[PDB]
């Protein structure tokens, strides 16, 4: 069937973007995260310096 | 009527081969680009958008080949 | 041809460019300044940061 | 401006400075560049060879041993220099010749000093060329 | 030639697109980068 | 057509909506999906209609990216939601782009949108020739837009279909069983990954084209 | 979480709204002229 | 002084914080909202230097 | 009506063959992009857009030029 | 009678061909330019007029083979 | 069979035209590999993923136009 | 005498065809020009008129191509 | 009724016509080697055995066309 | 008979264009040769027999065209 070979090959893309692009999209997103997290506490401790 | 819609199609398939020459162009026009730009990065801002306008410009040719193409076919 | 890979450097293709073309050459071109020019004597060192001399290493 | 200013200098002796030149045919590094008159500007490294330089004098070779295709918009080329060529005195075989077995000879040392070699033997081949 | 559920439908909601997406989304996008600037100062 | 392209509008809808547990500061799994994007966005727009004005002339743009990116991922779910093979829409929306930047150009400029079609510095002998040369391709330029999005995606779709018909006899009377006998599956899922690929690449190609005929429109060169 | 924010509607738009009033009225006009279907 | 920095670093962690939470905490960032939009400048000076662009493409 | 069809196939191929300019244009894009890195290695992150748009188009070019073949085929 | 008409259609389908020659033109034109222009962007304001009348002519030839399609087919 | 199966075969023919520009591609492809990877050696970790994305592109243009020249040639 | 203008037609398209060199040749010696006045402004107006005059009788062989065209047309 | 067969032998005729790229393409690839083994000689053995890949992708073609040509022959 | 010989030679005919692909393998790859010696005159060794590698893969399947034309043309 056309419409059998179609469902199988959306599984094979989506194996495959879990396989390859989910790790490394999950790592840039982390790392931005992080990012983030750290210019925060870069902020508050520019704060708390400037009050003290 | 029949040879002459085979005709009008022959002419359509014919004339959409006045894109050769747009299709390698307009990609040799932006491989040039990115090669000065890779010259002097920062003529960007000057060399980017009439790089693009003559990117409209050399996309205008396959354009009308194509419109010709659509008028030998409707 | 290979100075900047294979080779040394470019400071050292004018090195040798310079001495085959003093050496080679003639008897009475050997002035005092080809005299010179063949003579080299920079014995570099190695300093670090207690000047630990590594070696005076002929140039 | 009319015709070109060489300035060929050497560390011991300078040749020419801002003097009236019509070709300077110098070893580029690529091939060899001909100097007429505001030759467009450039810079680039000159291999060793005859540097021809026609002046109001007869035929003059002068082999060079380093140097810039250094070119300014206003035609005063400015083609540096390290050893001086005379034009019949610098011309010998036999010295030359021994040099160059003798290095091939002792070519056979370490990597570092193999292509200190190799660049000699052919600098060494470039000067009997030169010689002719 | 029958478009009147393929132009006229797409065209209202593509207003849609532009009305409410720069009235909310891109606005509080621009909105979490001003904040992050105000507590980074 | 209609209940497909609502369904877009309620993924799209969901990116922000449906994602932020409590609005955080640091920002959600998919409230960065779509911040990432919009730091792309003023980025090149930025860089391409940099100057005065580029603010207020950025937004249509941007609703342009979104509207064209998504319409190409949909185009990946194997009943593939293509326009539903019409296709027409990014022809009459293209038609609608340049009719919008040539009263861009005719309010900000007046007589001078006609400067437009001419540079600033042509010999005299030879401007009214290149003049007629420059204004053909500016009005021609209303179906270059279409034809490139409409091309890419619905050609994806058609050849995946035609790949997924061609393969009849590959496993059930074929004794090679192997990638052989499965060349069809195989340069399925490349023409897929490149599919996806060129959707995205074309829809950041066409928000700089549009980005690029704005310029055209509110400045002159 | 859902702000609605004044925003300009059409005071950049309007050439846009134009555009699409022009669409509306060709495709209004081509349904029996040019439509020939 | 002595109260900001006690309620500075005891509590009110960051990464949990919700924009919601400090717009109610002070409106003039709204009133910078508005001023912005309404001159059609998205890009002032200051926004993403100290963060991350991540312009990946 | 079978000579109709049949020039109808005949203008699909002629139009197909149209794709030969896209072949070139995205090679010589990418090769732009890969000399262009080559030759400085701090570009490259400036230059690899601009390359995948030389992509984008160049086969843009190919697309719209068999969709007249489609078309004709179809 | 009929195949007069198919004769038509098939010269102007061969004749809008001479577009890509255009397009090369204008598209080689302007990568040349950009290449100069990104080394001494000082020389710019005369490589501009230049380039402007260049793809021009380019442009002409390319709509003058455009303009004896129309011919040949009207 | 006769001329519509004729026009068949000749369109099956013509098409492959098409596949000169993809070889022509591929080979442009690893000219530019060849000559940046000369220029400097250390680039080559930066230019291969590029690399594969090229030539894996250019045989995908290639696929296209033998799939289109495949369906030309069958019914 | 109905064949007689239907390879008429045929004719003077595939003569208006003879446009690339033209089209290409132009392009190709302006961009020399561009790349010779980026290299040295000072001599714009040595290579300028030469230029002119080499590219007009370039275009003329577009010229006599389409007087071919419209003999075999007319 | 033997119009299928000679169309058959027509058709594979052109198809070797896409031998060409393969032919120019071995052409480019080996001469661009010769040139970056020219200007690196010690660039050779990390030049030649990627290049071997390419030579592989680029008989692809070759091969590819020649057996689209063979299903028309037998 | 008649029109099946005729189709073979035909297909002969245009078959034996496949040897362009030839003629510019020697081309540009004696061109890389030549100017590889020139600019390394001390690489010879290693160009040359490339270089004939070159011709010989270049011409294999430029004359891929010419031997199925002589088995098309008999």
């Amino acid at each position: 069937n056309d419409e059998s070979i179609l469902l199988l090959t959306f599984l094979g893309f989506t194996g495959l973007v879990a396989k390859y692009l989910a790790p490394a999209y999950k790592d840039f997103a982390d790392a931005r995260m992080k990012k983030v997290s750290d210019v925060l506490n870069a902020s508050r401790n520019k704060h708390v310096e400037a009050v003290k | 009527m029949q040879l002459v819609l085979a005709a009008k199609y022959i002419g359509a398939g014919i004339s959409t081969i006045g894109l050769l020459g747009a299709g390698i162009g307009i990609a040799i026009v932006f491989a040039a680009l990115i090669n000065g730009v890779s010259r002097n990065p920062s003529i960007k801002d000057t060399v980017f958008p009439m790089a693009i306008l003559g990117f409209a410009l050399s996309e205008a040719t396959g354009l009308f080949c194509l419109m010709v193409s659509f008028l030998l076919l409707f | 041809s290979a100075w900047r890979k294979a080779g040394i450097s470019y400071a050292a293709y004018l090195n040798v460019a310079a001495q085959a073309i003093r050496s080679s050459l003639k008897t009475e071109l050997q002035t005092a300044s080809v005299l010179n020019r063949s003579q080299t004597d920079a014995f570099y060192t190695q300093y670090k940061n207690g000047t630990a001399a590594s070696e005076p290493t002929p140039i | 401006s009319s015709g070109l200013k060489l300035q060929f200098a050497l560390p011991h002796e300078t040749l020419y400075s801002g003097s009236e030149v019509t070709q300077v045919n110098l070893p580029a590094k690529s091939g060899r560049i001909g100097v007429l008159a505001n030759h467009v500007p450039t810079v680039e490294q000159l291999l060793p060879g005859v540097v021809e330089v026609m002046e109001g004098s007869n035929s003059k070779k002068f082999f060079i041993s380093g140097g810039f295709a250094t070119v300014q918009p206003d035609s005063q080329l400015c083609v540096t220099a390290i050893e001086a060529f005379p034009l019949e005195s610098f011309s010998q075989e036999n010295i030359k010749n021994l040099l160059a077995e003798a290095k091939k000879n002792v070519s056979s040392s370490d990597a570092r000093e193999a292509a200190e070699a190799a660049i000699q033997v052919e600098v060494l081949e470039n000067l009997q060329s030169v010689l002719k | 030639f029958y478009f009147m559920n393929q132009l006229t439908y797409g065209f209202l909601l593509m207003i849609t697109l532009l009305i409410l997406f720069s009235q909310f989304f891109l606005p509080m996008i621009l909105r979490l980068y001003v904040s992050r600037l105000f507590i980074s100062k | 057509f209609s209940l497909y392209t609502i369904i877009v509008l309620l993924v799209i809808t969901s990116l922000y909506t449906l994602t932020n547990n409590n609005n955080k500061i640091i920002g959600s799994r998919w409230l960065i999906s779509q911040e990432a994007i919009y730091d792309t966005i003023m980025n090149m727009t930025k860089g391409q209609i940099g100057g005065k004005n580029w603010g207020l002339y950025f937004p249509m743009i941007f609703t342009l990216f979104m509207f064209i990116f998504i319409a190409n991922l949909i185009s990946m779910i194997p009943y593939s939601f293509a326009l539903s093979a019409h296709l027409v829409f990014i022809i009459s929306l293209s038609i609608v782009i340049w009719l919008g930047n040539t009263i861009l150009g005719l309010y900000k400029h007046g007589w001078v949108f006609f400067s437009l079609f001419v540079p600033a510095g042509t010999p005299l002998p030879l401007v009214p020739l290149l003049v007629i040369i420059e204004t053909l391709s500016y009005f021609a330029r209303a179906i270059s837009l279409g034809l490139r999005l409409g091309s890419n995606i619905l050609a994806g779709h058609l050849l995946m279909v035609i790949l997924a018909g061609l393969t009849f006899n590959f496993m059930l009377i074929n004794l090679f069983t192997l990638v052989f006998g499965f060349v069809p599956l195989a340069m399925i899922l490349a023409i897929m990954m490149l599919e996806f690929a060129i959707g995205i690449i074309q829809g950041y190609v066409w928000a700089i084209l549009t980005a690029s005929y704005l310029k055209d429109a509110v400045y002159l060169h | 979480m859902l702000k609605r924010f004044p925003t300009p509607i059409l005071k950049v738009y309007w050439p846009f709204f134009v555009a699409g009033a022009a669409v509306y009225y060709g495709m209004s006009k081509a349904a029996d002229l040019s439509s020939n279907t | 002084l002595q109260s900001t920095l006690d309620n500075i670093q005891s509590a009110r962690p960051f990464d949990e914080l919700t924009v919601d939470d400090l717009t109610k905490i002070k409106p003039e960032i709204d009133a910078k909202v508005e001023e912005m939009v309404k001159k059609g400048k998205w890009d002032v000076p200051g926004y993403k230097d100290r963060f991350g662009n991540l312009n990946v493409m």
